C-alpha cells in the first residue's frame, strides 16, 4: 500500500548536501517543496536563494510538479526547517544528484518489490528490510546511496 | 469551528455577475463564532463587524483600521517554541485576511499593505528576540501608515494646489477624504472656488463631502448624477478620488466615476484623479464585470410616495436588482494623475510601481 | 559673471552657430557661469543659477530655454546629492558638464539617423514651420536614395514656413508651400506629418508653434500618422490640461511681455495633446509618449 | 566532433527556416535557437566577450536571413547577446546593470558609459550558460503562467471573439472554462482556415462555441465582449504582426469599445520599429486564393496572399504575458529590459 521508507540511512541531509526535491506549493518566504530521498519530508526552497540575478516572481523559474536538485543551506532538527538553494548547485552537482537520485529508487524499487512480494504491511518492516540489506551495504562502503546499488550490481553474477 | 463558515449568499444574482459574492448586511458572520473569540483574534473579528455594517468605509479608513487591528494581532502574538516567527506569523495572518474577506472584499488599499506586511515580517532575521521583532514590526506598520497615507496625503495636496484657480468651479464624486482634504487646504491658503457634489444612491456618502465643504466655508451645490449633464457647462475642472490605479492605467473608482468621465470628455472638461502611490496595484482590467462587489440588494429599496416598489422584490423569479460597488475608467477618459511624486500621466502608473518596487 | 555679461555670452554663442539650439545655447552658458562662479557652498550656487536661468528666460520666452535651465538645475543637484565636498563637487560638474555639452551637440544626427527610416519611398510629408531637426532627418532621408514630396505651411505671422521651403530647396526637395488654412485641405494628399517641438511636455505632449495643435487635430481626423523630433532636453515637467493652462510667458515672446482691433495677443505656442501624437523621435531613440514620462520620474525622485 | 556537428546542425536549422518549419510552435522555435546558441557558446573558441558576441552576431544575421517573418529566432539572438553584455559588465565591475546599458536622462547627466569587451574573464562562459538556462527553464513554464491569469478577464456568460489558432488563447481559454462558462465566436481566418480547428478544440473541452467567415466580423462584433487573440509578433511601439484579418477584427473592436487582449508570452516581444523594410507581410502562393484551375482567367489577374497583418498599438487594450497584465504603452520598457539598443540591428 503507502508503504514508504526513507532512501539513506540518516533521517535528515546534511548542509551543503545536493537533494533531489519536488516542488508541492508557492508560498511568500519560498517554494515548499518534498525531498523524494528522505521520506517526503518538507522544505523551502528560498526566495533570495532561486537566482543569481534579480527574480521578480517565483513563478517564472519554479512549476509546482517538477523535481528540482538543490543544495541543502539550513538545517534545524527541532523545529523541522530545511532550507534549499537553487543558486549554489552547479550543472555537475546536478548531473550526479540525478544518476544518485536514480540508483537510489532504483534500490527502492527493488526493496518494495521485495516488501510487496512478502506481503508486508507496515513501514516499520520495511525500515527493517533496509536496515539489513541496503544500508549495511551503504555503511559498509560508506558511500551513501552508491554503496547499496554498487552491491546489488555486484549480485547477480 | 477552526475553520470559520463560510458567509451565504443572500439572493439571486444577475446573470453577468454569478460568479461575484453577494452578501445581506443583516446576516453577519459573528453568528456562529465563539464570542470569548477564541480562533479568529478579537480585534480582526471586531474589524470584520464593522466592515461587514459598512461602519468602516473609504480606502484610506479601511487600511488605516486593518492597520491597527493587526498591530494590536502583533502585539497579542507569542511564537511557538518549535516555531519561529517569519512563517508562524505569515501562516497565523492568513485566517484573519479570509475572515476580513468573507464580512467584505478586500479594497485595493488594504491588499497592499497586506502584501507589505508579510514581506515585512518574512524579513525578520531568525536571531531576532521576539519582543524585539514585535517592537520593530509594531515600528514599521507605524512608518507605513505615517509616510504612506499622511505625507503623501500632504504632498497630494500640495501638488493640487497649483491646478486648483480662482474662479474655479470643481466637480467632486461622492465622498473621497483626499479630495476633501485638497479643497478645503486649497481654500485656507487663499484660493477662492465652487464646489458642485454629485451623489448617487443608495450610500448617498456625497453628503459627507458636501458637509465638510460647509464646514469650511467652501460654497458648494449638490446634485444627484444624472443631473451631471445639466451641471457640467458651468463645470470647468473634474476631481475625483481613486480606491485603485491600475497597471494598465485604468482608474476603478466608486460606480459612476467613470460615467461622470465620459460626460466630462463629451463636455470638453478635464478630469484630474487623485491618488496616493501605496494604492497603485499590479492587476488589470478593462471591465467592471470582471472584478467588483456586490452590495445588498436591499439598498436599492427606496420610499416613494407612500407604496414601496421593489419591497418584497425576491417574490418576482425574473427581477434581479445590481447594486454594483465599483467601476473601471479607462485611461484614455482620464487627463491626470496626482500622486505624492508630482503630477503624471495615466499611463505612468506601471513606472512608478516599478520604482517603488526597485527599492524592495 | 553678471547679468549683462551673461546676456551677451548667450546671444554671441546663438550667433555664432546659428543652427545651434537655443536650449543648447543656453546650457552652454550656464555651465561657463558655473566654471566662472566664485561661491564656495551648494546653496549659493544653486541661487545664482536659479537667477542666471531667469535672466536667460527672460531674454528667450521659448520653452526650450528653461527646460535646458532646470536641466542644468536637475544636473548641478545631482552632483551635489552624491559629493558633500564643495571642491571636488565643482570639479566633477565642470567635467560631467563637458561631456554633457559633448554628447548633447550630437542629438540631430542620432534622431535624424533613427527617424530617415521611416519615411517610405515616394511618399508626402506635411511639415508646420521651421525646424532644424526636420531638416536634418529630411536631409538623412535625402542622402539614403529617397524621393518624396513636402507639403509645408507658411506659420504666420513670422512666415518661417518660406524659411523652410527655401532650406529644402537647397537640397533638391519637391517643395510647396500652402497657407495654414489649407491644412485641412492638404491632409488627404500628405502620407505623414513630421513636425518639432519646442518642448515636450509630462503628459507626452508637445508644446509648438501655434498651428500645429489643429494638424494634430486634422490628422488624427484622416488617421494620418503623426511624428515628432525632438531632443532630449526638451523634456519639461509642464502638465497643461488645455490651451489655456500653458503659462503665459512662453504663449508671448520677450518683448511683447480690448473687443475692437485687440487681436489678443496672438499667441506663439500652443499645446498637443499625446493622444494625437503617434511617436517621437529622440536622441533617446524612438519613444512612444508615454516614455517620456518616465525619463522624467526617473530624472527626479 | 564539434564543429562537423555544430555546422550541421546550423545549416539543418537555416534550411528549415528557408523552406518550411513543420508543425513547430513558437516556443519551439525559442528552444531550439536556444540550444543553437548554446551549443555556439561551448563549442567555438572564443577569447573575450567581444569575439563571443561577433560570432553570436554573425550566425544570428544568416539565421534572421534565413526567414525574416521569423522574429523568434531574431528575439532569442538578441537575448542572448543582451545576456553575454550583462554577464561581461557584472564581471567587469559595474555594479548594478540593466539601466545604465539603456540610454536614459538620469544617466545622460550623472555621466555615460565607454563599452570595452576585450578583457578576458575564464567565468563568464558558464555564467553565460547558467543564464541561458534559466531562460530555458521560464520558457518551460511561461505558457502556463500565462494561462493562469485567465480567471480575472473573464466573467460569466461572456461572449468572446477570436480570429485564427492561437495554442496560447487555447490553452487560456481551456483554463478559464474550468470554473467558468462563456461563449466563444471564432473567426476562420481565410484561406488558412486554422480557425476552425481552434474551434474544434475548444469544442472538445465542452465551451460552446461558434465559427463564422472572416466576413462576419463587423457583423457579430455588435453582440461580442471581449476579443482575445494571439500574435506572431510584438513591435517595439506595442504595435501586432498579427494573422491577416486581425487588423479588420481590431477595427470592429475599436469601433463599439470592445476591450481587445492580446495573449503573448514575452519572447515575441521584438525591438524591431515597424518603420518599413519591405519584409514585414509574408506572401504565400496564390493557390491558397486563387485555385490554379481557374485557367486562363489566372494570366491576367494579380492574385495577392498575404499572411499577416499589422495592427497598430491603440486598438489593443492590454498585453497580457507570463509576467502579468501591461498597457501597449509600457512596452518600451519590456524592450529595454530585454535587449540593447545596440544589438537591435544584427
Amino acid at each position: 500500500p503507502g508503504l514508504s521508507c526513507r532512501f539513506y540511512q540518516h533521517k535528515f541531509p546534511e548542509v551543503e548536501d545536493v537533494v533531489m526535491v519536488n516542488v508541492r506549493s508557492i508560498a511568500e518566504m519560498g517554494a515548499y517543496v518534498s525531498l523524494l530521498e528522505y521520506n517526503n519530508i518538507e522544505g523551502m526552497i528560498l526566495l533570495s536563494e532561486l537566482s543569481r540575478r534579480r527574480i521578480r516572481s517565483i513563478n517564472k523559474l519554479i512549476r509546482i510538479g517538477r523535481n528540482e536538485c538543490v543544495v541543502v543551506i539550513r538545517v534545524d532538527k527541532e523545529k523541522g526547517y530545511i532550507d534549499l538553494s537553487k543558486r549554489r548547485v552547479s550543472p555537475e552537482e546536478a548531473i550526479k544528484c540525478e544518476d544518485k537520485f536514480t540508483k537510489s529508487k532504483t534500490v527502492y524499487s527493488i526493496l518494495r518489490h521485495v516488501a510487496e512480494v512478502l506481503e508486508y504491511t507496515k513501514d516499520e518492516q520495511l525500515e527493517s528490510l533496509f536496515q539489513r540489506t541496503a544500508w549495511v551495504f551503504d555503511d559498509k562502503y560508506k558511500r551513501p546511496g552508491y554503496g547499496a546499488y554498487d552491491a546489488f550490481k555486484h549480485a547477480v553474477s | 469551528r477552526q475553520q470559520v463558515p463560510t458567509r451565504k449568499d443572500y439572493g439571486s444574482k444577475v446573470s453577468l455577475f454569478s460568479h461575484l459574492p453577494q452578501y445581506s448586511r443583516q446576516n453577519s458572520l459573528t453568528q456562529f463564532m465563539s464570542i470569548p473569540s477564541s480562533v479568529i483574534h478579537p480585534a480582526m473579528v471586531r474589524l470584520g463587524l464593522q466592515y461587514s455594517q459598512g461602519l468602516v468605509s473609504g480606502s484610506n479608513a479601511r487600511c488605516i483600521a486593518l492597520l491597527r487591528a493587526l498591530q494590536q494581532v502583533i502585539q497579542d502574538y507569542t511564537t511557538p517554541p518549535n516555531e519561529e516567527l517569519s512563517r508562524d506569523l505569515v501562516n497565523k495572518l492568513k485566517p484573519y485576511m479570509s475572515f476580513l474577506t468573507q464580512c467584505r472584499p478586500l479594497s485595493a488599499s488594504m491588499h497592499n499593505a497586506i502584501k507589505f506586511l508579510n514581506k515585512e515580517i518574512t524579513s525578520v532575521g531568525s536571531s531576532k528576540r521576539e519582543e524585539e521583532a514585535k517592537s520593530e514590526l509594531r515600528a514599521a506598520i507605524d512608518r507605513y501608515v505615517q509616510e504612506k497615507i499622511v505625507l503623501a496625503a500632504q504632498a497630494i495636496s500640495r501638488f493640487a494646489y497649483q491646478k486648483i484657480s480662482n474662479g474655479d468651479v470643481i466637480l467632486v464624486y461622492g465622498c473621497s477624504s483626499l479630495v476633501s482634504r485638497i479643497l478645503q487646504e486649497a481654500w485656507t491658503e487663499g484660493r477662492r472656488f465652487r464646489v458642485v457634489v454629485v451623489d448617487s444612491r443608495p450610500w448617498l456618502e456625497g453628503r459627507h463631502t458636501l458637509r465638510s465643504l460647509v464646514h469650511a466655508g467652501v460654497p458648494a451645490s449638490y446634485l444627484l448624477i444624472p443631473a451631471a449633464s445639466y451641471v457640467l457647462p458651468e463645470v470647468s475642472k473634474v476631481l475625483l478620488g481613486a480606491h485603485a490605479l491600475l497597471a494598465n492605467g485604468s482608474v476603478m473608482s466608486r460606480v459612476g466615476t467613470a460615467q461622470l468621465a465620459l460626460v466630462a470628455r463629451a463636455h470638453n472638461v478635464p478630469v484630474l484623479v487623485c491618488c496616493e502611490t501605496y494604492k497603485f496595484c499590479e492587476r488589470v482590467q478593462t471591465d467592471a464585470f470582471v472584478s467588483n462587489e456586490l452590495d445588498d440588494p436591499d439598498d436599492l429599496q427606496c420610499k416613494r410616495g407612500e407604496h414601496v416598489a421593489l419591497a418584497n422584490w425576491q417574490n418576482h423569479a425574473s427581477l434581479r436588482l445590481l447594486n454594483l460597488v465599483y467601476d473601471v475608467t479607462p485611461p484614455e477618459l482620464v487627463d491626470l494623475v496626482i500622486t505624492e511624486l508630482g503630477m503624471i500621466p495615466c499611463s505612468s502608473v506601471p513606472v512608478v510601481l516599478r520604482v517603488k518596487s526597485s527599492d524592495q | 559673471m553678471d547679468d549683462k555679461e551673461l546676456i551677451e555670452y548667450f546671444k554671441s554663442q546663438m550667433k555664432e552657430d546659428p543652427d545651434m539650439a537655443s536650449a543648447v545655447a543656453a546650457i552652454r552658458t550656464l555651465l561657463e557661469f558655473l566654471k566662472r562662479d566664485k561661491g564656495e557652498t551648494i546653496q549659493g550656487l544653486r541661487a545664482n543659477l536659479t537667477s542666471a536661468i531667469e535672466t536667460l528666460c527672460g531674454v528667450d520666452s521659448s520653452v526650450a530655454v528653461s527646460s535646458g535651465g532646470e536641466l542644468f538645475l536637475r544636473f548641478i543637484s545631482l552632483a551635489s546629492l552624491e559629493y558633500s565636498d564643495y571642491s571636488k563637487c565643482k570639479k566633477i560638474m565642470i567635467e560631467r558638464g563637458e561631456l554633457f555639452l559633448r554628447r548633447i551637440s550630437l542629438s540631430r544626427n542620432k534622431i535624424a539617423d533613427l527617424c530617415h527610416t521611416f519615411i517610405k519611398d515616394g511618399a508626402t510629408i506635411l511639415t508646420h514651420a521651421y525646424s532644424r531637426v526636420v531638416l536634418r532627418v529630411l536631409e538623412a532621408a535625402v542622402a539614403a536614395k529617397k524621393r518624396f514630396s513636402v507639403y509645408v505651411t507658411e506659420s504666420q505671422p513670422d512666415l518661417s514656413g518660406k524659411k523652410m521651403a527655401k532650406a529644402l530647396c537647397h537640397l533638391n526637395v519637391p517643395v510647396t508651400v500652402v497657407l495654414d488654412a489649407a491644412v485641412g485641405y492638404i491632409m488627404e494628399k500628405a502620407d505623414l506629418v513630421i513636425v518639432g517641438a519646442e518642448g515636450v511636455v509630462e503628459n507626452g505632449g508637445i508644446i509648438n508653434k501655434i498651428g500645429t495643435n489643429q494638424m494634430a487635430v486634422c490628422a488624427k481626423a484622416q488617421n494620418k500618422p503623426f511624428y515628432v523630433v525632438a531632443e532630449s532636453f526638451k523634456f519639461v515637467r509642464l502638465f497643461p490640461l488645455n490651451q489655456q493652462d500653458v503659462p503665459d510667458k512662453f504663449k508671448y515672446k520677450a518683448d511683447t511681455l480690448t473687443g475692437q482691433d485687440l487681436k489678443e495677443e496672438h499667441p506663439w505656442v500652443d499645446y498637443t495633446a499625446p493622444s494625437l501624437i503617434t511617436l517621437l523621435f529622440t536622441d533617446l531613440g524612438v519613444l512612444t509618449p508615454s516614455a517620456v514620462s518616465d525619463e522624467l520620474i526617473k530624472l527626479y525622485l | 566532433a564539434k564543429g562537423s556537428e555544430l555546422s550541421e546542425r546550423i545549416e539543418s536549422f537555416v534550411e528549415t527556416l528557408k523552406r518550411g518549419g513543420g508543425p513547430r510552435s513558437s516556443e519551439e522555435m525559442a528552444r531550439e535557437t536556444l540550444g543553437l546558441l548554446r551549443q555556439i557558446i561551448t563549442d567555438h573558441r572564443w577569447s573575450n566577450a567581444g569575439e563571443l558576441m561577433e560570432l553570436i552576431r554573425r550566425e544570428g544575421r544568416r539565421m534572421t536571413a534565413a526567414q525574416p517573418s521569423e522574429t523568434t529566432v531574431g528575439n532569442m539572438v538578441r537575448r542572448v547577446l543582451k545576456i553575454i553584455r550583462e554577464e561581461y559588465g557584472r564581471l567587469h565591475g559595474r555594479s548594478d546593470e540593466s539601466d545604465q546599458q539603456e540610454s536614459l536622462h538620469k544617466l545622460l547627466t550623472s555621466g555615460g558609459l565607454n563599452e570595452d569587451f576585450s578583457f578576458h574573464y575564464a567565468q563568464l562562459q558558464s555564467n553565460i550558460i547558467e543564464a541561458i538556462n534559466e531562460l530555458l527553464v521560464e520558457l518551460e513554464g511561461t505558457m502556463e503562467n500565462i494561462a493562469a491569469q485567465a480567471l480575472e478577464h473573464i466573467h460569466s456568460n461572456e461572449v468572446i471573439m477570436t480570429i485564427g489558432f492561437s495554442r496560447t488563447v487555447e490553452a487560456f481559454l481551456k483554463e478559464a472554462a474550468r470554473k467558468r462558462k462563456f461563449h466563444v465566436i471564432v473567426a476562420e481566418c481565410a484561406p488558412f482556415c486554422q480557425g476552425h480547428e481552434m474551434a474544434v478544440n475548444l469544442s472538445k473541452a465542452g465551451i460552446e462555441t461558434t465559427v463564422m467567415t472572416d466576413a462576419a466580423i463587423f457583423a457579430v462584433m455588435s453582440r461580442v465582449n471581449k476579443v482575445i487573440i494571439g500574435t506572431k509578433t510584438i513591435l517595439a511601439n506595442g504595435a501586432l504582426r498579427a494573422v491577416t484579418g486581425t487588423h479588420t477584427l481590431a477595427l470592429a473592436a475599436k469601433h463599439h469599445s470592445t476591450p481587445l487582449i492580446v495573449c503573448a508570452p514575452m519572447f515575441k516581444l521584438s525591438p524591431q520599429f515597424p518603420n518599413e523594410e519591405d519584409s514585414f507581410h509574408k506572401f504565400v502562393a496564390p493557390e491558397e486564393v486563387l485555385p490554379f484551375t481557374e485557367g486562363d482567367i489566372l494570366e491576367k489577374v494579380s492574385v495577392h496572399c498575404p499572411v499577416f497583418d499589422y495592427v497598430p498599438p491603440e486598438l489593443i487594450t492590454l498585453f497580457i504575458s507570463n509576467i502579468g497584465g501591461n498597457a501597449p504603452s509600457y512596452i518600451y520598457r519590456l524592450m529595454s529590459e530585454l535587449y540593447h539598443p545596440d544589438d537591435h540591428v544584427l
